[PDB]
């Protein structure tokens, strides 16, 4: 293996943008390079071999560039067909080595996340998956510091998100985690909140209900 | 044209064996060398196996050296790929591809599949609404939905009125839970108002589990 | 050889149906192994085909359709295979045959009468064929499914068994009905219904009798290395799964090293190299395109390679049936701007009537001739040539002047290679023409068409098969009460067109593209020197002594001096002075000696030598 | 400047075949006429092939008639030099050059020259082995230091003097005709009684048909 | 075809003199001559072109001629730094033939060797390769006489001649003198013998030291 290191992981832009990703390799292998693109749920295509020169078909704003270790890929204008995650791959050393990919979303304006707690249910105390739901939609950018409470302090170890592929619309980001406890874990507490912070919104606000809130 | 087509996605548990089929068509067939790459969902990917329609060789990681086989049949343009015992390491969704340049790249794929590596059978979805209170409702345009728990396998068919309504409709990509269970959430955003009257009926079946589930939801006070 | 290629003319009826039974003639002539398809189409009684006995196996399929005679001479024919198939759906198929009642008294008219296809034992793919034939007999007890390959049974089988008169039965030296005709020595073979068991092919009902799982054909003795044609290959008698590797690797490393014991595929045959005009491959395959990314280079032997390049490949002008006009049939007015300065087209060229009188509906041209001077620095043609259509302007073939070598990779239905009718024309003009790597030459209806008769065809074929169609054209004793023919100094008396520019071989000499009597060596004003039968000038200073000459090769130096001066090693008629430096000094001002020698100047500027005792240097 | 590149050549087997190349530099060979001169090292000058790129025609020595050819890529404006059937009177020193300049019939503007020793390829290098350095006994006033070079066929030398810091003389003893036609010439140097360990006498000979750095110096 | 006598091919002289070269001619050649210049490890330059012009770029010390076929290259001054191998040629007909390749050298007074050993140690001293090392310095010229006293044996065949690039102290040279036998002497004789004859030698130097001394 040698490291196949493209930065970022990810970014968004607008239509028409030179946007340049490289894939620094740990170790030179300056002639034998792939380029792919793969949508999600799809196959992949090619894009470079040798990373110099564009497959038949590979449309004209694309740019196989870079030698040594600092290999240039540069779609020098964004289209809403383009936005697929992308691959740096060797072919110079046995065994052959991919990249690690890099999501492509647009940039647009920043949202307010739709911020809300969820009760548990009737048929739940009846199952007893203490299963707490932090639900968030409508929003941008992509990271969101989220993470649950007990009464002062966190909770974690046991708790799942779910994060959304995104539109092609407005692009609005939606998530639930889901804190999955047991029902004597329900029955140990009051206060269990979701630390949600996020940078297209300014406070830091929690969310919560309680035992006897419910 | 250059397409392929791919079978032998299923499920096995951790340590038996399964075989698969690349079907081939519309070029030379003994003139590119079909392969197979691998991808980890939510992850990388990943370069499997190389074998020419001349020899037969498989020639292939030494990470798994001596863990698969190829046996291509240049008669009908199809090749095998065998598997062996693991433990999940290797539920991958699985390319097949020509090496076009004959060093080691390629530029077609076929639409692949994943096989699953598990000793866990099937399950109907634990029914579950997502149903906010009726105080912690939003002023003015709501959202709810249904909590699609611990179902096996993959995929379901989740709809509202047998699909009505995509207003604000959010079905997510499900989990694999830490005891194993798939399972995921889907709500969709409506307005408060509208809840005094209407109701939305989630619609979810999943066809190799052949159960549909319908339920609506009802912001329950405690 | 034992391996040949067949033909692809599906029902249609022949271009010259007089002469095309001896096509297939020249062309099946002791052969085995079969690359393409067994095509038997239109053949009356009185054709003697006897030739047809040394055929063992077609890779492709066998049709025969529309003939007239008794028997097939096709009974050491032990296999097909069905690479490709008729209609997709049929591998062997005997249609229309005898005479679809026309207003013809006849004892017996024709129509194949019994199966006698005696050596025929397995069938790998396709369907079986039978309909429209009332002179057969004896087809409709055989078991077909022993026939078909076992694990292979895409069984649709039509055989319409409406006859038209009485068949008495085999010879019933026969254990049961299995029979391929009426002699005893023609009863069917078995190799899978007396067969049983994990055994699929056997010899007779023992278990010692099941044949090698290689082998398809059956076997004699029942080792790998005993049997008659065997499944996937055959490499030197040994029925492998696959040729030997081609490259030796470390197993952990796996690098690539030359295995020397492997060989190349090439149909059902593991060889050393490739044939003639095929392609060596990387992967290690005998093909007719290479791969992409993949250049067809010339290679050291002429023995040729498909490699990688480094760089993309260059755009190499595709022709007609490839990878841009894999439809198109003729040549448009539109596509003809592709062949703008190519050399090596790959692809056919076909000249159609409606080439030159094009579509106002499919809204084409009508051709230019003036447009045909884009054919011009042609070298090689991979595809096959088919003109039928001709400017009356023209009475030649000269856009193809400078045509070298045509290989033919891919046919004219499926068999031709350089097709010429239905034109009128007295001569070609191919001067540089001289190889012909596969595939017939086709020469009908003509009119005026002389010389061709004194083409000397021999040294332009690769096989001891391909031979030339002459017939219908003008006569060869018109052909000298014109009193022309090839001319005085062609070799052997071997041209193209008539005159001096045309002779396949000069005798004397080459001044340009003009075999002449003697050069201006001691004769004439231009004065040429010889290089090898070759005339060319020098730079014009042979200053030609009654006897002699002045500067031998074209660097104006050699032959033995100068004409008015020197410029030593050269010579000029005037001693320039140039401007353009390129280092800052010019040819300064150089005064001629008595004998010649332009030689420059004393000082740098300012004081002498302007050459007549002035001034004229600046600053 | 026009300035030339001459590379590639060097020790390969009698017979051989290799393109030499000859780069240019601020001119162009539409106009100007192109050389190959050899040189035994040591020994005479002798005129080999020259050219004319716009219509390529050729001159030739008699001992190289018919064999070599000439030939120049004016479009990458960069003559070359294919070789052909390597003899065994071969050895010796190529240079590129110009016949810039209509009555310029001269050729004083070069590149550098790549030797081509080409011949049988004798696999062996030098042997440099120490002594016990003191100044007690010297017959005079003068003691030695330094690095022979022998048993070599052809002729790589890598004596160095501290990484090449010293280069003051390399001394001569020209090459001798050994058994395989190996050689013996000097890179023991002259010294005086003042460089005597001052600095130490490290030589490591990569001699290319065999890299015999006997890391290892004569010290007396 | 043309033959460029140089006589002589070497020649020594003093700093601040005049040159004479004979360059010869052979045939009706009548004028295209050039001389030429190299030091060891250079490219032939250019001394004069046209058969009597000076080439520009060079100091004006030069002096062309003619005569017949004996055309002379003239220094009005010796220099040390002018100092090489010398030629002439013609460009007249092809081939452009040379001169054998004249020399000039700094004279200084005929002297005497110098003192110096280089025996190897133990590992070359087993099988057929004695580097009999007997390194010169100050003598001039480089004409000898030929004479041996090495260890009281006949010498017909032993002689591994010398002479060297004239560093011009007193024109340096290094005249070589060695044996070769069976190697096999590190108990029988470690050392060898050497002495160097020359033209005007008033003192007879050479070395050689004795066993013991590794
Ligand atoms: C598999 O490949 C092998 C080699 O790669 C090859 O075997 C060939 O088999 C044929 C048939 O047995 C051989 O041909 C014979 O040659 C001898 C020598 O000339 C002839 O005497 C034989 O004559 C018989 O057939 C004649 C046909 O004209 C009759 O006139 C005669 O009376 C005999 O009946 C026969 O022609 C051939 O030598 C070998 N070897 C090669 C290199 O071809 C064949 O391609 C495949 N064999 C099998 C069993 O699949
Ligand atoms: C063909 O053969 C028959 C006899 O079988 C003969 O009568 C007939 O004339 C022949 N055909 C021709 C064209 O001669
Ligand atoms: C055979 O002939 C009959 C009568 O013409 C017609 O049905 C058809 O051609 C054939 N039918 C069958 C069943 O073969
Ligand atoms: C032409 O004939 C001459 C006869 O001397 C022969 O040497 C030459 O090779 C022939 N050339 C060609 C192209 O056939
Ligand atoms: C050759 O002779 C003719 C007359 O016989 C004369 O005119 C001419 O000058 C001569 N010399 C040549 C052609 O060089
Ligand atoms: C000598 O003459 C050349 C051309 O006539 C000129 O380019 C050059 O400058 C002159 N020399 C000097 C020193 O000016």
């Amino acid at each position: 293996d040698i490291q196949m290191t493209q930065s970022p992981s990810s970014l968004s832009a607008s239509v028409g943008d030179r946007v340049t990703i490289t894939c620094k390799a740990s170790q030179d292998v300056s002639i034998g390079v792939a380029w792919y693109q793969q949508k999600p749920g799809k196959a992949p295509k090619l894009l470079i071999y040798s990373a110099s020169y564009r497959y038949t078909g590979v449309p004209s704003r694309f740019s196989g560039s870079g030698s040594g270790t600092d290999f240039t890929l540069t779609i020098s204008s964004l289209q809403p067909e383009d936005f697929a995650t992308y691959y740096c791959q060797q072919y110079y050393i046995y065994p052959y080595t991919f990249g690690q990919g890099t999501k492509v979303e647009i940039k647009r304006t920043v949202a307010a996340p739709s911020v809300f707690i969820f009760p548990p249910s009737d048929e739940q105390l009846k199952s007893g998956t203490a299963s707490v739901v932090c639900l968030l939609n409508n929003f941008y950018p992509r990271e969101a510091k989220v993470q649950w409470k007990v009464d002062n302090a966190l909770q974690s170890g046991n708790s799942q998100e779910s994060v959304t592929e995104q539109d092609s619309k407005d692009s609005t980001y939606s998530l639930s985690s889901t804190l999955t406890l047991s029902k004597a874990d329900y029955e140990k507490h009051k206060v269990y909140a979701c630390e949600v912070t996020h940078q297209g919104l300014s406070s830091p606000v929690t969310k919560s209900f309680n035992r006897g809130e419910c | 044209e250059v397409q392929l087509v791919e079978s032998g996605g299923g499920l096995v548990q951790p340590g038996g064996s399964l075989r698969l089929s690349c079907a081939a068509s519309g070029f030379t067939f003994t003139d590119y060398t079909m392969d197979w790459v691998r991808q980890a969902p939510g992850k990388g990917l990943e370069w499997v196996a190389d074998v020419n329609p001349n020899s037969g060789g498989s020639i292939y990681n030494q990470r798994f050296k001596g863990r698969f086989t190829l046996s291509v049949d240049r008669s009908k343009n199809t090749l095998y790929l065998q598997m062996n015992s693991l433990r999940a390491e290797d539920t991958a969704v699985y390319y097949c591809a020509r090496n076009l340049g004959p060093s080691f790249y390629f530029d077609y794929w076929g639409q692949g599949t994943l096989v699953t590596v598990s000793s866990a059978s099937t399950k109907g979805p634990s029914v579950f609404p997502l149903a906010p209170s009726s105080k912690s409702t939003s002023g003015g345009t709501a959202a709810l939905g249904c909590l699609v728990k611990d179902y096996f396998p993959e995929p379901v068919t989740v709809s509202w009125n047998s699909g009505a309504l995509t207003s604000g409709v959010h079905t997510f990509p499900a989990v694999l839970q830490s005891s194993g269970l798939y399972s995921l959430s889907s709500v969709v955003t409506v307005p408060s108002s509208s809840l005094g009257t209407q109701t939305y009926i989630c619609n979810v079946n999943h066809k190799p589990s052949n159960t549909k589930v319908d339920k609506k939801v009802e912001p329950k006070s405690c | 050889t034992q391996v040949c290629t067949g033909t692809d003319m599906k029902l249609r009826l022949p271009a010259s149906p007089e002469t095309h039974l001896d096509m297939l003639r020249h062309l099946y002539q002791g052969c085995q192994v079969v690359q393409g398809n067994l095509e038997l189409t239109y053949l009356p009684t009185n054709a003697s085909l006897s030739f047809l006995q040394d055929i063992q196996e077609v890779q492709g399929y066998v049709l025969i359709a529309h003939n007239q005679v008794r028997q097939v001479p096709l009974q050491r024919l032990r296999i097909v295979r069905g690479t490709q198939l008729f209609e997709d759906n049929y591998a062997l198929a005997v249609l229309d045959n005898g005479d679809p009642l026309n207003n013809t008294t006849g004892a017996s008219p024709g129509g194949l009468r019994e199966l006698q296809l005696r050596s025929l034992t397995e069938i790998l793919k396709g369907g079986v064929l039978i309909q429209r034939n009332p002179q057969l007999c004896y087809q409709d007890t055989i078991l077909w499914k022993d026939i078909f390959h076992k694990n292979n049974q895409l069984a649709l089988t039509l055989i319409d068994t409406n006859r038209s008169r009485a068949c008495h039965p085999c010879s019933p030296m026969c254990k049961g009905s299995r029979c391929w005709g009426e002699s005893s020595e023609d009863c069917q073979s078995l190799t899978r219904t007396v067969c049983a068991g994990g055994c699929a092919r056997c010899k007779g009902p023992l278990p010692t009798d099941c044949c090698h799982e290689q082998c398809a054909a059956g076997c004699t003795g029942p080792k790998h290395s005993d049997c008659l044609a065997c499944l996937h290959f055959n490499h030197s008698g040994i029925c492998e799964l696959h040729c030997p590797a081609l490259v030796t690797y470390n197993t952990d490393t796996f690098e690539s090293m030359p295995n020397p014991e492997g060989r190349y595929t090439f149909g059902a045959s593991c060889v050393t190299a490739c044939p003639y005009n095929y392609l060596s491959t990387d992967v290690g395959s005998c093909t007719l395109v290479c791969p992409l990314h993949n250049q067809e280079v010339t290679a050291e032997d002429g023995t040729q390679r498909c490699e990688k390049c480094s760089k993309p490949c260059a755009r190499v002008c595709y022709g007609l049936g490839m990878e841009h006009l894999r439809e198109v049939r003729a040549v448009t007015s539109a596509n003809i701007q592709e062949f703008a300065g190519c050399k090596k087209i790959f692809g056919s060229l076909a000249f159609l009537p409606e080439s030159f009188d094009g579509d106002p509906a499919s809204n084409t041209a009508p051709l230019q001739p003036e447009q045909l001077q884009v054919f011009e620095t042609l070298e090689e043609i991979t595809g096959y040539l088919y003109i039928s259509a001709w400017p009356d302007s023209l009475p030649d073939l000269s856009v193809f002047q400078n045509l070298q070598v045509i290989r033919g990779r891919i046919l004219h239905n499926g068999a031709y290679s350089l097709t010429l009718q239905g034109l009128g024309i007295s001569w070609l003009g191919l001067r540089s023409l001289r190889e012909l790597g596969s595939g017939l030459a086709l020469i009908h209806h003509n009119t005026h068409l002389c010389f061709v008769h004194t083409v000397p065809w021999d040294q332009l074929f690769r096989n001891p098969h391909q031979a030339l169609l002459h017939t219908a054209n003008r006569p060869e004793d018109e052909c000298v009460g014109e009193g022309l023919a090839c001319h005085q100094l062609c070799a052997r008396g071997h041209c193209w067109g008539p005159g001096p520019t045309q002779c396949v071989n000069c005798s004397q000499f080459l001044r340009g593209q003009e075999c002449v009597e003697e050069c201006r060596v001691l004769q004439g004003l231009p004065r040429e020197y010889v290089n090898a039968r070759h005339c060319l000038p020098c730079h014009p200073e042979c200053q030609p002594q009654n006897g002699s000459v002045t500067c031998f090769g074209p660097e104006a130096d050699q032959c033995v001096a100068c004409a008015h001066y020197k410029d030593p090693p050269f010579c000029v008629a005037r001693c320039p002075s140039g401007v353009k430096p390129d280092l800052s000094y010019m040819p300064i001002w150089k005064f001629p000696d008595e004998e010649g020698a332009c030689q420059p100047c004393p000082i740098n500027c300012t004081h002498s030598c302007v050459d007549l005792d002035d001034k004229g240097c600046p600053a």
